């Protein structure tokens, strides 16, 4: 809930209201940042946490952070972009750069109808 | 299909197809008149099949469209097969044929832009006299 204009690299605005250290907005679910000093999360107010190689706070640690399995974005411009529309499956993607270049198996977008 | 989008394509078969085309509305012309080589000009079925000199004109009726200029290949490819018959009558109209076709090249161009050149891949052991 971070107030407008935060750095992203920042802090959220109060403390935790469990154990009264502040935290980053940035937060990983897994990965390296994950760091407790004794039983106790780090409080982060010593380091420096607007630094390049800052590793910011996760709940499981490991060697390499995880990829993610939600969906990601496709921003298309040009000729046929409004072809990649929707929720659809990865795939579908050279399938449109394909048609629209007139390349790969389908050449409909290049037939004399129309 | 691997021409632009908004082009005209044919595909011929036969010698009424080919002379029905309008040269100003044919962009690709593809035109296969026999399944393999075609008939000897002393053979030629005046009805289905063109001459050498008929698909040189409408070839260059064609390509003439192109403002930047055409290459334009001609081969009288059946005087070999008349030698390597042994068919001298045969060889020797397929020349005449070619000829023909030369002539014809020259009143559809003009010697100030084209540079037209006659000549053969090799000759064969064919001897006159006595
Ligand atoms: C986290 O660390 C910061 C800084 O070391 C603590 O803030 C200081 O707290 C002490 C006493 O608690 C005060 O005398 C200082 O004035 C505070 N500010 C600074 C800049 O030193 C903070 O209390 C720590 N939090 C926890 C939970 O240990
Ligand atoms: C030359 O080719 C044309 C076209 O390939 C032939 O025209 C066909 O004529 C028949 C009737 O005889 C029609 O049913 C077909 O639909 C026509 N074809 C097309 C593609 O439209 C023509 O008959 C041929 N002529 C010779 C002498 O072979
Ligand atoms: C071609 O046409 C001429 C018409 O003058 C005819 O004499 C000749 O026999 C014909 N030959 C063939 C093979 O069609
Ligand atoms: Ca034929
Ligand atoms: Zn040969």
């Amino acid at each position: 809930y971070t107030p407008r204009g935060n750095s992203i690299f920042g802090l959220a605005p109060m403390l935790s209201d469990t154990d009264k250290k502040p935290f980053t907005a940035i937060l990983y679910g897994n990965g390296p940042g994950y760091k407790v000093v004794g039983g106790e999360r780090e409080n982060v107010s010593m380091v420096d946490y607007a630094h390049n190689n800052y590793q910011a706070q996760s709940a499981v640690p490991l060697r390499h952070e995880t990829h993610g399995g939600e969906d990601v974005a496709v921003f298309s411009k040009g000729p046929m972009a409004h072809l990649l529309h929707g929720v659809h499956e990865q795939n579908y993607v050279p399938h449109v750069m394909a048609y629209a270049a007139c390349i790969g198996a389908n050449l409909g977008h290049c037939a004399p109808a129309a | 299909s691997f021409k632009p989008r908004y082009k005209h394509s044919h595909f011929i078969w036969n010698r009424t197809e080919l002379l029905t085309l309008d040269p100003h509305n044919v962009d690709y012309l593809l035109g296969l008149f026999e399944p393999g080589d075609m008939q000897y000009e002393l053979n030629r079925n005046n009805v289905t099949d063109p001459s050498l000199s008929e698909m040189v004109v409408v070839a260059i009726q064609i390509l003439r469209k192109n403002p930047k200029g055409f290459f334009l290949l001609v081969e009288g490819g059946r005087i070999d097969h008349g030698h390597h018959e042994g068919k001298a009558k045969q060889a020797l109209h397929e020349a005449v044929e070619m000829d023909r076709a030369i002539g014809q090249a020259g009143s559809l161009t003009s010697s100030e832009d084209t540079l037209t050149v006659v000549t053969a891949d090799h000759s064969h052991v064919f001897t006159f006299g006595g």
